[PDB]
DNA sequence: GCATCCGTGAGTAGAGGAAGCACAATTTAACACTTTTGTCAAG
DNA sequence: CTTGACAAAAGTGTTAAATTGTGCTATACTGGGAGCCGTCACGGATGC
């Protein structure tokens, strides 16, 4: 099973809300090129390539691990979508 | 499927229909068996 | 009143699902004469139109969830409440 | 822009049916047996349902997007995308009325 | 004659 | 006349039209009974209707008569030779001006289209339309490579000067969709015909140089 | 009215009905213009009504209209929109999809509950756009077109393509399906494992839910594309997450014949 | 390998020719060798004598004789050139002008009749085909009980199919006996009056029963003239047609008295005569002679109905499923019926031809147009349901396909309509139709197989043989009887003990009318010939059949057909005795005609010098491709100078070893679980099988392409292909076709063809590209033939046909066609399907090295590992006995023949196992080796399990285990023994036609449909996977909305969506949001074509345009 | 309360699939013939 | 950049010629040819 899947299910009132949060965080990570992550350098997911260990390109794993960390806030009617995107662009250029 | 309170937004009608209809092939046919369920 | 599954399904309010189940001609003629309007409440109608079904991750209860990290959230709140 | 929320079905009046159509089909001819091109006023007429290929009239005088939304005077075929051939309907003017079998049988 | 058969109906009509 | 493309009632109505024509043209002075003169017109109307309405792809009357004569000759040769004749025999029997090539072309013309809803096999879940690909709309790969070519060509034209790029994109029809001419492009910039031919050639040479130094554009040529 | 590769013409049955209707309408117009008697006009109007009925719904009233030279009734609009082979049940409620494969299944005892054995060639064909992008990223190919031409011919495929493919599928999952899909666990998400061969390896514990043994069964493979699709497959549809039966609540992935015997 | 035989039943007759049902029927139909004056009136001759003479009423066309010429081309030429192997048919006709009285005679070509090969198949358009026999209700008179009313019976008169209406006679509650014809009811009194029946006559004949006759004595019509009665009946049947006596009498005569339209077949006439106890003059219900109608069958059938209703002892109802009431139409009868309908069409063509055009100068050649007959024959042989593509994976496949019986087809039942009644095994199938053999699924009970000893008689009824028993001693007089005749005797069983020829047992198990009984030797009248007559040829190849459940013997017999020929195929160790006969009667091998000496032996030919002096050369079929792609070749089995007797084998056929059927291999099988690789029917095999080329087969694939004339120009098959490097053209010869012997992989070019590009201006970007590179666009484009994905091999043959070539008939517009044959040698791999004769099937899931397989104490590893958990649920215990006997024969080096239901029993197998142990353990003692420690541990554990007798020496305990078929088996990985003794033996296992190489398929993007724009289907079309309704239901249940939306729009028919998704994926971005499907747009447009205004609205009921403004009139 | 009409009946695969002739009217291919475009050369 | 030429591709009539559309044929002829039962069985709604 996915690591910490029980904790992920226990953090939300509906499993589909968990899926929505994971997918949205994955797309946020993909759009900004993984520069908006809340993961420390020792916590970034890695993959074993013939050359060596490199950052995992799968954003869903990154989103799940970040949600496991607990530094993400999710909910409904937090911030306006346009303002959220504009601020995320400003802090994290892409 | 999870032994916990159902999450809001689940398509319980489709699950109900599938659960009822899956063991239909195991019901006897030879007012008894699958015809009984069909008339009910 | 009590009716079977077939009669109860054919007498639904949405003409798309009823037409896609059985008696397409009868359902369509009764809907066209009555000018019936389908509100797209169930799943078959959304499947036919290729829309997002109102179940699972497509339900209004969870579909509008927003995720945001600490730093950007603090930026959005501080740069606005400062006024 | 706006999202589809409802689907309505209703009867179509003769006026509405004529409003849908881009032209009346007057001949049963489909295509020419030798040139394999659609026949005028037929079931596959370009002057009614649109051009066969994008931005090109029947007479081959306009062949680029510059003259978009135009109708060639020589052939009458509108210069637009050929995909409109999937979306443009025609109509047949009956000499006498004919009942719809759905509302009879 | 036969309502559902057009040929028989036409023949009956022309036989009058 | 049944079994030749038209239903019985259609033949009857066409014969009725012929009968109306016969009544219009009949003369009773000659003392011939009506049926003798009306039969000609009825048969004429029925035959013309068959020649005009028995095929999805309409064929002219003279060509229909040619096809019918060819079929009759082929049948006679088949029943006389005790085998299916080749095109040479049929052409020889038809007469002067007929060779094997003309017979083959006539046979190819006389081919009726096949219905898209003809089932194949006992199972009633397969049709011809299920095996005919659509080759009009571009495939996703074709659209993707067209977009890639457009992007790479736009990035290649940036190295050109501001006017040379405009001259090339006008002469090649990258702006208005249609190619212009040196005189027409010259009117836009006020330049004479000859000068544009030289600046365009110079820009083309510069693009060739850049392509030779990068080779980022040779793959899209297939 | 399309022309097949061989040069022959193929057309639908609606054209014949339209031609019949148009011919009868024009002939009625001509007869009216000629002042024809009442019997002829009545017959022509009756034929016009019958042609309209055949076009709208063929076979509902009277003998079905058939193409001359055959006894197969022509396909009308009602036949198009109705039945098991109609528009709804064949093209709207169900469709054929891209990025889909199918192959014979064999048992993999070494796999984990969330893993499956996917043949290398099936993975190459299913993940082709991602593989081309990865090949472009590395030095394998200069651009996407060159990579696709390279993958066109089997003998032109080098050995780094397989390493790129292994890199591409990292984390992603695929949906395995066995027909008939009696219940919802007839489709399950598994993490692919590239294997040598041409048969799919299936975990023993998911056989009862799939109702799949190994005397010749086949299964279909589907590849979800976006982040929502991957998230749903990994969180909701994963095999290791659906352990209890939705119908009764009892375990459905549980020890089976050989495991029970050995214990 | 000496062959030991088991059994005690002495069979008195051999099996009949297994293909005689196909051969003799067609010989009777054609009668191509009988002299014209001695031909009997059946088949084609019957058709001519029935349709002719054609009379204009004064032109008469009369038929004298017909003949069949030599076929234009041989079978091989027809196969190569896609022709039909047929013979010319001419007819001799004479035209008589009755006015003048002059006869002109000439011979007219009536067409080509397809010919049947010596094996019993046809070559239609170059493809092998088989005409399947059809079982249906025999015509005649039947008397069934009315279900609505107890005590009421109804009479049915049934003619040949499409040869007259069914006639119903029913005693109405009012008492009047009503007659139903063509869905119309009327009083039978009227028709009886039409046929010259008074009142006193009916009272004199039908008045000895009771009140029933009173209901059929209406005097309001008795006095009325038969003329007026006939006109009244004519008006009643078809109403509206103006009453005329001529039309009325013509209609009645055509309905019940015209031999050309009503035909009570010979079987029907015989059944009616034997039931009603009458003698029919003809084969019609009534006879129209002397201007009056005369009754033939209505009076006797009404008498029988009345007496049945009365309840006299001699009358009983008819069972319509009784096999004496069901008959078989073979290829001959179906072909004759189609020939007759074509001849009737020709006769009507002649009739409306001789009524116009130079009446005086008419010759038979001008009047006869033979096209309708040829057309009907071609439709029957090409697009009939019973004319099926020949199944020739192996000779047994074709043999079964020829010996199959189908209740479907024209004039038969329906796959969906029939159920629970026609699909059952009736008691009369014993010895006539095989019960176990049938296709499981929607066709169960509808398609069956003819029994081994059964044969169809002239009338179409299946007969079975029985030995005559007189006075309690069984004689050698064999009588072939039908079910109706069989029901009159007490028939004993073939397993009854005999002391010579006298029945020794005091109690004999017999059958009376299908009911088992115990009788005395003096009550026995007939005896079964053998236990094989109850089962078909396919089922008779299963040893130890009595130990297998029927549901699994069905699977085994069905799968015997699907086995592919192997290059090292060997006959089974345990046989039943039919292998040699199956090979002999399939005509796949080559046998000597008479005694002689072999003069020349070669891989392509065998030349034999016979005693009479003639030298006969037999060519050998080498590497021929069957319909299923398998390789069918013959290997010589003689040497130069060898003396051969009559019937001796000269060359083996496909799937045969020295004349015995060889569908698989004999492998060393251990029955035990193995690390879960045996889980759920999976099979584990050793790598040693691949090392010595076991289960290796040769398959040949055909690729075809044609060059065509187009409007823009002719397609050229050339080696000069634009924009291709030299590597792609390396294997193409100067003609553009791949050279023979070249190894081809997917994507390689087989033949190079260029097609003229359609005139179309290019995009501006392409023009800029060509301007930059200075390359002028060509006029031809690559349209060559390449190897499809997952295919390839070695090019073995190329066939090139051109327009001017003799014999070939290319369709117009095609100049030439090129065919390429690619052969590949397939080895056993993971995913391939193996099976055995006892219904045990599974796919190979693992291939282990030789050092990992369990091995015997002497070091011999096993070849296959089978899971024991598949036996208890399936109850197929025959494989266990086969394994025991195979082990016994493996250590004794002999093969066995155990006939089904009379063969080897456990005591004999245990004696053989004792000898096998004495030769298996005595060698170890002779070599100076005692008892293994591991064996001692296994013996201790087995004695704890009660498998051996405590206190015995280790050798005796090992012998006991061996007598149980179990041996001490070691583990190849650890070296330690398996904790319990394992069942090891030798089993015959077949490799089936279902291979994973031909079933794997994947697709990213490809062709799309025309109207719906959805992906096509099928691996050949490179199509996608059908995501039906239940898959959508599963995704909805999971709550995966986005995955479902993707599969509905992005991956199926969202043109913009799919293009954008592909571009985004190849550009490294995420796929965009999907849009409206094109299928919904098609639905909306088709609903608008029905004058229905379908409109899509928004939140505020305002119209929303989903067509992007492309359908709005400005 | 009996006749009568009408709609429904599992999935995924595969592989095998019989008129002629005359004369006027409307395209169409060949032929010149004149601008209308690329080139070329210099200044 | 601007002039003045020149050869070739393209647009413009003109016409004999294939190609297509239309009309007429006068002994007398006057209401069709298929097609026919393992009819599929069971509900359901409607009309008498
Ligand atoms: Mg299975
Ligand atoms: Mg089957
Ligand atoms: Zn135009």
């Amino acid at each position: 099973a996915e690591p910490g899947i029980d904790k992920l299910f226990g953090m939300v009132d509906s499993k589909y809300r968990l899926t929505v949060v994971v997918a949205k965080r994955a797309q946020q990570l993909l759009r900004h090129g993984f520069k908006n992550t809340v993961l420390e350098p020792e916590e970034r997911p890695k993959m074993q390539t013939l050359e060596g260990l490199f950052d995992d390109p799968n954003a869903v794993t990154w989103a799940m691990k970040e949600l496991l960390t607990g530094r993400l806030v999710f909910g409904e009617n937090l911030v306006p979508e346009d303002r959220l995107q504009k601020e995320m662009e400003r802090l994290y250029p892409v | 499927s999870m032994a916990r309170p159902v999450s809001i937004g689940e398509a319980v009608g489709i699950v109900a229909a599938q659960s009822i209809g899956e063991p239909g092939t195991q019901l006897t046919m030879r007012t008894q068996g699958l015809p009984r369920v069909i008339e009910l | 009143l009590l009716m079977g599954v077939t009669k109860s399904a054919l007498s639904t309010k949405s003409w798309l699902s009823a037409a896609s189940f059985q008696n397409t001609t009868h359902v369509l003629t009764e809907a066209a004469i009555a000018g019936k309007k389908d509100e797209l409440i169930g799943l078959k109608e959304n499947v036919i139109l290729g829309r997002l079904i109102p179940a699972g991750t497509g339900s209004d209860f969870v579909r509008f969830t927003q995720v945001v990290d600490q730093k950007t959230l603090k930026a959005i709140e501080e740069a606005r409440k400062e006024a | 822009k706006k999202e589809v929320r409802k689907v309505r079905i209703a009867l179509a009046s003769p006026e509405k049916i004529r409003s849908w159509s881009y032209g009346e089909v007057e001949k049963p001819e489909t295509i020419n047996y030798r040139t394999l091109k659609p026949e005028r006023d037929g079931l596959f007429d370009e002057r009614i349902f649109g051009p066969i290929k994008d931005y090109e009239c029947a007479c081959g005088k306009y062949k680029r997007q510059r003259f978009e939304g135009k109708v060639c005077e020589r052939c009458g075929v509108e210069v637009t995308k050929s995909i409109v051939r999937r979306y443009r309907m025609g109509h047949i003017e009956l000499a006498t009325p004919a009942a719809h079998i759905w509302f009879v049988k | 004659i036969s309502t559902s058969d057009p040929v028989r109906q036409y023949l009956h009509e022309i036989g009058q | 006349y049944t079994g030749r493309g038209l239903s019985f009632l259609d033949l009857i109505q066409e014969g009725n039209q012929g009968l109306i024509r016969a009544v219009e043209k009949f003369e009773y002075k000659r003392r011939f009974k009506f049926s003798t003169y009306a039969t000609w017109w009825i048969r004429q109307a029925i035959n013309r209707a068959i020649a005009d309405q028995a095929r999805t792809i309409r064929i002219p009357v003279h060509m229909v008569e040619t096809i019918n004569k060819l079929s009759r000759t082929a049948r006679q040769l088949q029943q006389e030779l005790g085998r299916e004749p080749t095109y040479e025999e049929i052409a020889e029997a038809m007469g002067p001006g007929w060779d094997a090539k003309r017979v083959e072309e006539t046979l190819k013309i006389a081919q009726e289209p096949v219905s898209l809803e003809t089932p194949i096999g006992d199972e009633k879940d397969s049709f011809y339309g299920d095996f005919i690909p659509d080759e009009h709309l571009p495939s996703p790969v074709d659209a993707a490579t067209q977009s890639l070519l457009s992007e790479e060509l736009e990035k290649a034209l940036s190295k050109l000067s501001e006017r040379e790029a405009m001259v090339l994109k006008l002469r090649k029809g990258l702006i208005d969709g249609r190619e212009h001419t040196l005189e027409e492009v010259g009117a836009f910039f006020g330049v004479t015909r000859e000068r544009i031919r030289q600046i365009e050639n110079k820009a083309l040479r510069k693009l060739k140089y850049h392509e030779s130094r990068t080779r980022k554009l040779r793959d899209f040529l297939d | 009215m399309v022309q097949v590769d061989g040069g022959r013409f193929a057309t639908s049955d609606l054209n014949d009905l339209y031609r019949r209707l148009i011919n009868r309408n024009n002939r009625l117009k001509k007869l009216l213009a000629q002042g024809a008697p009442e019997i002829i006009i009545r017959n022509e109007k009756r034929m016009l009504q019958e042609a309209v009925d055949a076009l709208l719904d063929n076979g509902r009233r009277g003998a079905p209209v058939t193409n001359p030279g055959s006894d197969r009734p022509l396909r009308s609009l009602t036949d198009i929109l109705s039945g098991k082979q109609g528009r709804f049940r064949q093209n709207l409620l169900g469709k054929r999809v891209d990025y889909s494969g199918r192959s014979v299944i064999v048992v993999g005892p070494q796999l984990k509950l969330h893993q499956c054995g996917l043949p290398k060639r099936m993975a190459l064909e299913l993940f082709k756009p991602f593989l081309l992008k990865k090949m472009e990223e590395k030095g394998i190919a200069p651009n996407v077109k060159a990579a696709r031409r390279m993958l066109e011919r089997q003998r032109d495929i080098k050995d780094e393509v397989w390493d790129a493919l292994e890199e591409v599928i990292h984390g992603k999952v695929v949906l395995l399906n066995r027909a008939p899909t009696l219940h919802r666990l007839g489709i399950q998400a598994f993490q692919p494992v590239l294997v040598e061969g041409q048969s799919i390896q299936l975990h023993p514990l998911v056989c009862e839910a799939f109702n799949a043994d190994f005397d010749g069964d086949q299964m279909a493979v589907h590849v979800p594309l976006s982040s929502f699709a991957q998230a749903e497959a990994r969180i909701q549809m994963l095999s290791a997450h659906n352990l209890l039966s939705p119908a009764s609540g009892e375990p459905l992935a549980k020890p089976s014949r050989d495991i029970i015997l050995g214990l | 390998m000496e062959i030991k035989r088991f059994g005690r039943i002495r069979e008195v007759i051999p099996l009949p020719p297994l293909t005689e049902i196909q051969v003799e029927s067609y010989r009777r139909a054609l009668q191509a060798d009988v002299p014209p004056e001695k031909r009997e009136n059946v088949g084609i001759q019957a058709a001519f004598r029935e349709t002719f003479p054609i009379e204009e009423e004064g032109l008469v066309l009369d038929f004298l004789e017909y003949r069949l010429g030599e076929p234009p081309f041989p079978q091989d030429e027809c196969r190569e050139k896609d022709l039909t192997y047929q013979a010319p048919l001419y007819a001799r006709l004479q035209l008589i002008h009755k006015d003048t009285g002059l006869i002109k005679e000439d011979e007219v070509f009536l067409g080509h009749i397809p010919l049947m090969t010596e094996d019993g198949s046809f070559i239609i358009n170059g493809a092998d085909r088989v005409i399947v026999s059809q079982i249906h209700r025999s015509p005649g008179v039947y008397f069934t009980p009315d279900p609505a009313r107890p005590g009421r019976y109804i009479a049915s008169i049934i003619p040949l199919p499409k040869r007259g209406p069914w006639i119903d006679l029913e005693v109405e509650p009012n008492g009047v006996v009503s007659m139903k014809v063509n869905k119309r009811k009327f009083p039978l009194v009227l028709l009886l009056r039409v046929l010259g029946y008074d009142q006193e006559t009916l009272a004199r004949e039908l008045g000895a029963y009771g009140e029933l006759v009173q209901g059929l004595m209406d005097e309001s019509v008795f006095a009325m003239r038969p003329e007026e009665a006939l006109i009244r009946l004519f008006t009643l049947l078809r109403p509206g047609d103006p009453p005329k006596r001529d039309k009325a009498v013509a209609y009645v005569y055509g309905l019940i008295a015209d031999p050309r339209r009503y035909d009570l077949g010979e079987a029907g006439r015989y059944k009616a005569e034997e039931k009603l106890g009458i003698r029919l003059s003809g084969r019609t219900l009534a006879r129209f002679e002397d201007g009056e109608f005369k009754d033939e069958v209505f009076l006797p059938t009404l008498r029988y109905l009345f007496a049945l209703t009365a309840g006299v002892p001699g009358h009983e109802v008819d069972d319509i499923d009784h096999l004496g009431n069901r008959r078989i139409r073979t290829v001959g009868e179906l072909m004759t019926d189609q020939f007759r309908v074509g001849l009737a069409r020709l006769a009507r063509g002649v009739r409306e031809r001789m009524l116009m055009g130079s009446e005086d100068s008419l010759t038979p050649a001008k009047l006869v147009n033979s096209r309708p007959l040829e057309a009907a024959i071609r439709e029957f042989f090409s697009r009939s349901q019973l004319s099926q593509f020949k199944d020739e994976t192996n000779p047994l496949s074709s043999l079964r396909h020829k010996r199959r019986i189908s209740a479907l087809g024209p004039g038969g039942l329906t796959r969906e309509r029939a159920g629970f009644d026609v699909r059952d095994v009736h008691r009369t199938h014993y010895g006539r139709i095989c019960p176990v053999e049938t296709p499981e699924g929607a066709n169960i009970g509808l398609i069956t197989s003819l029994a081994a000893y059964a044969r169809v008689d002239e009338l179409g009824f299946i007969r079975t043989p029985y030995r005559r028993v007189v006075g309690g001693v069984v004689t050698d007089e064999v009588v072939y009887m039908t079910a109706t005749e069989e029901d009159r005797y007490t028939i004993a069983q073939a397993n009854t003990p005999l002391e010579g020829n006298r029945i020794a047992a005091e109690r004999v198990v017999a059958r009376r009318k299908g009911e088992p009984v115990i009788v005395s030797p003096e009550e026995v009248e007939f005896m079964d010939v053998s236990p094989k007559q109850v089962f078909s040829v396919n089922t008779n190849l299963i040893p130890f059949l009595e130990h297998d459940d029927a549901n699994r013997a069905l699977m085994g017999s069905n799968m015997q057909t699907q086995a592919v020929p192997l290059i090292r195929a060997q006959a089974p160790v345990v046989m039943t005795g039919l292998e040699e006969r199956v090979v002999r009667d399939s005509l796949a091998a080559l046998y000597a005609e008479e005694d002689g000496e072999v003069a020349k032996v070669d891989g392509n030919r065998i030349v034999v010098r016979y005693e009479d002096g003639r030298l006969v050369e037999y060519p050998l079929r080498r590497f021929y491709r069957s319909n299923q792609g398998t390789a069918l070749d013959q290997r010589p089995r003689v040497v130069v100078g060898q003396r051969v007797r009559k019937g001796d084998l000269l060359a083996d056929g496909p799937a045969s070893e020295n004349g015995f059927l060889a569908l698989g291999q004999n492998v060393l099988v251990a029955i035990m679980p193995f690390d879960g690789y045996n889980f759920e029917d999976a099979i584990v095999i050793s790598e040693e099988l691949l090392k010595r080329d076991f289960y290796t087969s040769i398959h040949i694939e055909r690729y075809e392409i044609e060059a065509r004339d187009t409007k823009l120009g002719p397609e050229r098959i050339t080696r000069d292909i634009p924009h291709l490097s030299e590597a792609a053209l390396r294997d193409l010869d100067e003609e553009g076709v791949v050279r023979i012997g070249a190894e081809v992989k997917p994507g390689d070019i087989l033949v190079g063809r260029t097609s003229f590009k359609g005139e179309s201006e290019p995009t501006p970007e392409e023009r800029l590209l060509r301007s930059i590179f200075g390359e002028k666009a060509r006029d031809v484009k690559d349209t060559s033939l390449r190897v499809p994905p997952g295919e390839g091999g070695i090019v073995v043959r190329t066939v090139r046909l051109r327009r001017g070539d003799p014999g070939v008939e290319l369709k117009p517009g095609v100049r030439e066609v090129v065919r390429v044959y690619v052969a590949q040698k397939r080895k056993l791999q993971v995913g391939d399907k193996l099976a055995n004769r006892h219904g045990n099937k599974g796919v190979v899931a693992k291939i282990l090295p030789v050092e990992d397989m369990p091995h015997l104490p002497d070091g011999t590893p096993v070849d296959v590992i089978l899971n024991p958990l598949g036996v208890p649920s399936r109850m197929n215990l025959g494989q266990i006995l086969e394994t025991h006997l195979g082990l016994a024969g493996y250590f004794l080096g002999q093969r066995y023949i155990s006939p089904i239901f009379d063969g080897a029993k456990e005591p004999e197998i245990k004696e053989l196992l004792a000898q096998a142990f004495e030769v298996y353990f005595g060698k170890r003692k002779g070599e100076g080796f005692g008892v293994d420690k591991r064996e001692v541990e296994v013996l201790r554990r087995a004695e704890k399990l009660g498998l051996v007798t405590p206190g015995k020496t280790p050798e005796e305990q090992l012998k006991e285990l061996f007598l149980q078929g179990k041996v001490v088996l070691y583990d190849g990985r650890t070296g330690e023994p398996i904790e319990g003794p394992i069942v090891v033996g030798q089993m015959f296992i077949m490799k089936l036609y279902h291979m994973v190489e031909d079933k794997m398929h994947a697709r990213s993007t490809g062709p799309y449909s025309l109207i719906t724009q959805q992906p096509l289907g099928g691996k050949a079309q490179f199509g996608g996977q059908r995501f039906g309704e239940m898959e959508v239901w599963a995704l909805e249940a999971y709550g995966a909305a986005h995955t479902l939306q993707e599969m509905l729009t992005l991956k199926s028919d969202d043109i913009e969506g799919r293009n954008a998704a592909y571009e985004a994926i190849i550009k490294g971005e995420d796929v965009p949001e999907p849009s409206v499907p094109e299928s919904f747009r098609v639905l909306v447009k088709e609903l608008q074509a029905l004058a229905l205004d379908v409109q899509t609205l928004d939140e505020k009921d305002n119209p929303v345009d989903i067509f992007e403004g492309l359908a709005s009139k400005r």
